RNA sequence: UUACAGACUUAAGCAGUGGAGCAUGUUAUUUAAUUCGAUAAUCCACGACUAACCUUACCAUAUUUUGAAUAUUAUAAUAAUU
RNA sequence: AAACUCCAUAUAUAUAAUUUUAAUUAUAUAUAAUUUUAUAUUAUUUAUUAAUAUAAAGAAAGGAAUUAAGACAAAUCAUAAUGAUCCUUAUAAUAUGGGUAAUAGACGUGCUAUAAUAAAAUGAUAAUAAAAUUAUAUAAAAUAUAUUUAAUUAUAUUUAAUUAAUAAUAUAAAACAUUUUAAUUUUUAAUAUAUUUUUUUAUUAUAUAUUAAUAUGAAUUAUAAUCUGAAAUUCGAUUAUAUGAAA
């Protein structure tokens, strides 16, 4: 849990193309922090094989990209 | 302790000549070190081997001495030193409470700069 | 006694390759990897070629860097064997054989010499001084390396029933045992001299409170009467005369084979009949021991040569 | 030709191997670059300054190569390259520590009673 | 403890004053932690050695009048030979070019 | 095949293991990958004296092609020699 | 091979201007035991003997290393190294992210616990250690916040001393004393009572449920904050409030 004092991680991102132009961010930045700027807008999110497309809503803000992209497949067993 | 306490031996000698009054060797407390293996390559953490490194210490120390004296018993022992013995030489040199003429980080300097490129002055502009 | 005299003991420094002592321990770890790099360049100078067939190999034994508060002394002991001129005529009094130009650009060059360049990347001043050994079973870490690298020929299809005998007749069988013996009884006569050189120095006088705290005996010749350099010192000498070796073969030379070949003796009887106590060199190796294995690499892959000295 | 590396550098002088090439390159870099690393750090977490400035220097330390990251550099044993159980008094693995200790070759080490 | 924290702190300003020290008596996080630490840059990078060694390939320069012998180059080129000979040599590498 | 002797082998005593939760290793299964061993005694906090990145050996995607070495032959830039 | 050794132990000498202090120490050298002697008893190969006890002398009671042979063609090609064979725009090299942390069952090894011969608090002219560590550092005291008079614990601020027999990590802990402790009506409280007074006795009230989980236990989980790092999402550590499972 990153220190609130320390502020957000802020990572680069192509913020201003997503809100003139309305395309999704691709991005492998699974650590950043959801900015209440990137509110509204669609991002394509890393997995480590594929890109989750996931739209941010409002109670999204503080948390990070990679929380909404599951790594793992669901545990089965052949029963 | 053959070499050091032969070299010890040899800075007393060298100091009574110059007229240096000499304490010691003085038998500091000898320093071990150890470290633990397991002997195999690769698995069998069972068996394990000891070693282990002893640093042997000597203290000599000099009184009633001018600094030019002192300095010429130093450089004779550096001259004649032998292998594997280290040494440290701590002067002592007593001073007037005021004197004559008397006796900026690198990070700093880099931080200035910074808040000076464009990139940082973009935004402290109030 | 034994320990007390330069001449009947190793020093324990000896024990390791790497004489040296610094407060700064990162220098210290800095100047032993140096002294392994060097280790290894010295073993690649030491074949040299004339001609595509004279190929002359120098056996170096590994070096001993005596590492002091002003200089670096690199030490090693190292064998040759001039097939290129071994004559009864002086015509090596007028040209450099390879072997000595090799020798002569460790410190007499007077603008390429090796420790100038050594004396940068140690940043202290650096000398070389090679020693050379004429026979190959005085060290053993020489003695591995000629069998491992020059003898290939006579091992790799099972030890040639003459190369054994060789190897089994290079030193008569001196009996250990008188020979403790005659170390034993010199030091008694030599104890037993100075015993009574001051018996009698006293007993002849040579203040009665002062004859009570002092103890000067007098003078020094008297006290150290028929004790000169030239009978005390090659009588005490230890490790003097070789008196077992054993040398070990493996690998492939489609299984791999080891033969042993034993001779001699691999103990020292100076120390039970005598209070002369003895030393394990790193803790583990009796003094009288000396220990070394080289490997090489022939067609089916490598082979290990390990040799063993007894010198008491 | 092709160097594998942005930037070109001295290989070490003894035993190499891919890691052991990419742990040095690593080391390296952060030194060139370990004042600026600690330039931005300072101005990020100095909370005297204004917090665009503080946001501004942590942006350009995320955007920094993984060779400048002090935190990546992983010390490998000299003589062999394996990075598992390594002895910083001599830079060398078990292994390799206890063949050195026994061959004599480590200054003062001897075996324990 | 009955001294007045007034009185505390003019004696800690000057005694900072004196002794070139940072005073900051609010407490606030300023960063001078990450000024004092120590650069181990040079330590870490002198990890593997020390880069300009002297190596064989510099010998045939430096001592041209001796001629020396690389065994295990030697060794490597004749295993590289005998591979061609026997038809196990390496396939010849692609051009970028192609 | 005989007879010996040895240990081999139980007992006693202290605290435990085997039951709960958690930590950790292994197996099995799953997975784009869950890197690879070791894996009765003689594997299973073992290799590993520290897997967020690195480590890393695995997977996805993108990218590099004489690559880290030695030598050969050209081309240059540079300093000495002549 | 054993011994001869080395360590430990006892002692002696040397060294320290006894403020680098631990001289009750440090570490060099040397000595000592593989103990010795007397007597009685019981056995004997009965003698110049063993087993025993008794007396006397002594600090003397423990350890390590110490090599030869063979086997399991036992582990390791993943510490590094070699042959053969295979890949060579890829089975080599670099970057970003992911994985090695998945979860039905099973196994090994640990940790914590299931309360009264045992857990919890408190103990400042500070009960009592050893062995280590500090130039790719160890961090004192103080102040601030959590937070309350203060202490304690955690972090921040600041960075004293020491690169060390000197200063720091670091006032060891258990022990011991006092207090407290569910199950337990074995308690607590109100009156009265005492020559048990930190306590006794009497009369009332103090629950019900209950083979059971408490003021035992601390798993799980919510929220907030902090530490390291460029970065703590998969997947780190700490603290506070709340949660309080199995046993
Ligand atoms: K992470
Ligand atoms: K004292
Ligand atoms: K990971
Ligand atoms: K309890
Ligand atoms: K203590
Ligand atoms: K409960
Ligand atoms: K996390
Ligand atoms: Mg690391
Ligand atoms: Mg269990
Ligand atoms: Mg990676
Ligand atoms: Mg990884
Ligand atoms: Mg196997
Ligand atoms: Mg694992
Ligand atoms: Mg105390
Ligand atoms: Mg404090
Ligand atoms: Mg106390
Ligand atoms: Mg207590
Ligand atoms: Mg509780
Ligand atoms: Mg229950």
């Amino acid at each position: 849990s990153r220190s609130v004092w320390k502020g957000p991680n802020i990572v680069p991102l192509p913020i201003r193309e997503a809100m003139t132009k309305g395309t999704p961010i691709r991005t492998n930045a699974r650590a950043a922090t959801i900015l209440p700027q990137f509110v509204g807008l669609k991002f394509q999110i890393h997995n480590g094989k594929e890109y989750v497309p996931i739209e941010i809503s409002e109670d999204m803000v503080g948390h990070k990209l990679g929380e909404f992209a599951p790594t793992r497949k669901r545990f089965s067993y052949t029963q | 302790n053959e070499n050091l306490d032969f070299y010890s031996d040899f800075i007393l000698r060298t100091g009574y000549y110059l007229g240096i009054p000499l304490t010691g060797p003085k038998p500091l407390p000898t320093r071990r070190e150890r470290w633990t293996v397991i002997k195999s390559p690769f698995v069998h953490a069972k068996s394990k081997e000891n070693f282990e490194r002893h640093t042997h210490k000597r203290l000599i120390r000099a009184w009633d001495t001018n600094p030019e004296v002192l300095q010429m018993l130093i450089a004779y022992i550096t001259k004649h030193s032998m292998a594997g013995v280290g040494m440290k030489c701590n002067f002592f040199q007593r001073s007037e409470i005021s004197l004559d003429l008397g006796s900026t980080s690198a990070v700093g300097q880099k931080v200035l700069e910074l808040l000076d490129s464009p990139d940082f002055k973009k935004h402290l502009e109030k | 006694g034994n320990i007390n005299n330069k001449l009947q003991h190793l020093n324990n420094m000896n024990n390791w390759n790497t004489q040296i002592y610094n407060y700064n321990k990162n220098m210290e770890i800095m100047n032993t990897m140096n002294d392994k790099l060097i280790n290894k360049l010295l073993y690649k100078m030491m074949t040299l070629k004339l001609n595509n067939m004279n190929i002359n190999k120098i056996i170096m034994s590994k070096t001993i860097n005596q590492h002091s508060l002003n200089k670096l002394n690199i030490k090693f002991y190292y064998y040759n064997n001039d097939i290129n001129n071994n004559n009864n005529n002086n015509n090596n009094n007028y040209y450099m054989n390879m072997m000595n130009k090799l020798m002569n650009i460790m410190n007499n060059n007077m603008n390429n010499n090796l420790c100038n360049i050594l004396s940068y990347y140690y940043k202290k001043k650096v000398t070389i001084e090679p020693i050379k050994l004429s026979y190959i079973y005085l060290n053993s870490d020489i003695f591995s390396k000629y069998i491992s690298l020059n003898d290939m020929d006579k091992y790799n299809n099972g030890i040639l029933t003459n190369y054994q005998r060789m190897l089994n007749n290079i030193m008569p069988k001196l009996n250990d045992h008188n020979i403790s013996m005659n170390y034993i009884n010199n030091i008694n006569n030599i104890n037993n001299n100075k015993y009574n050189n001051m018996i009698n120095l006293l007993n002849n006088n040579n203040n009665n409170y002062n004859n009570n705290n002092n103890n000067y005996i007098g003078n020094i010749n008297n006290i150290y009467n028929n004790m000169t350099i030239d009978n005390i010192p090659m009588d005490i000498l230890m490790y003097k005369y070789l008196v077992g070796w054993s040398i070990k073969f493996k690998g492939r030379l489609g299984r791999t084979s080891t033969t042993n070949l034993l001779n001699g003796t691999f103990n020292n009887k100076k120390y039970l009949w005598s209070n002369i106590n003895n030393n394990y060199k790193l803790n583990y190796i009796p003094s009288n021991h000396n220990l070394y294995n080289n490997s090489n690499i022939n067609k089916n892959g490598k082979y290990n040569i390990k040799v063993k000295l007894n010198f008491i | 030709g092709n160097f594998r590396f942005p930037i070109k550098t001295k290989l070490p002088p003894g035993f190499i191997n891919a890691r052991i090439l990419r742990d040095n390159f690593k080391r390296q870099q952060f030194k060139e670059n370990e004042i600026l690393v600690k330039s931005l750090k300072f101005i990020a977490r100095n909370m005297n300054l204004p917090t665009k400035l503080r946001l501004e220097a942590q942006l350009k330390l995320n955007a920094l190569p993984n060779y400048m990251r002090s935190t990546q550099i992983k010390n490998r044993c000299v003589d062999s390259g394996h990075a598992r159980f390594v002895l910083s008094d001599f830079r060398l693995c078990r292994y390799q520590f206890r063949e050195n200790a026994l061959k004599g070759n480590l200054p003062g080490v001897k075996k324990g009673i | 403890m009955n001294v007045p924290k007034a009185r505390l702190l003019k004696v800690a300003e000057l005694s900072a004053k004196i002794f070139d020290q940072n005073f900051n008596p609010s407490g606030i996080r300023t960063g001078s932690k990450i000024l004092n630490e120590r650069l181990k840059g040079p330590s870490v990078a002198s990890y593997y050695g020390n880069p300009d060694i002297l190596k064989f390939r510099h010998l045939k320069t430096l001592y041209p009048d001796i001629e020396f012998v690389d065994l295990e180059e030697q060794y490597r080129l004749s295993m590289v030979e005998a591979k061609k000979r026997r038809g196990k040599g390496a396939p010849k590498k692609m051009k970028k070019d192609a």
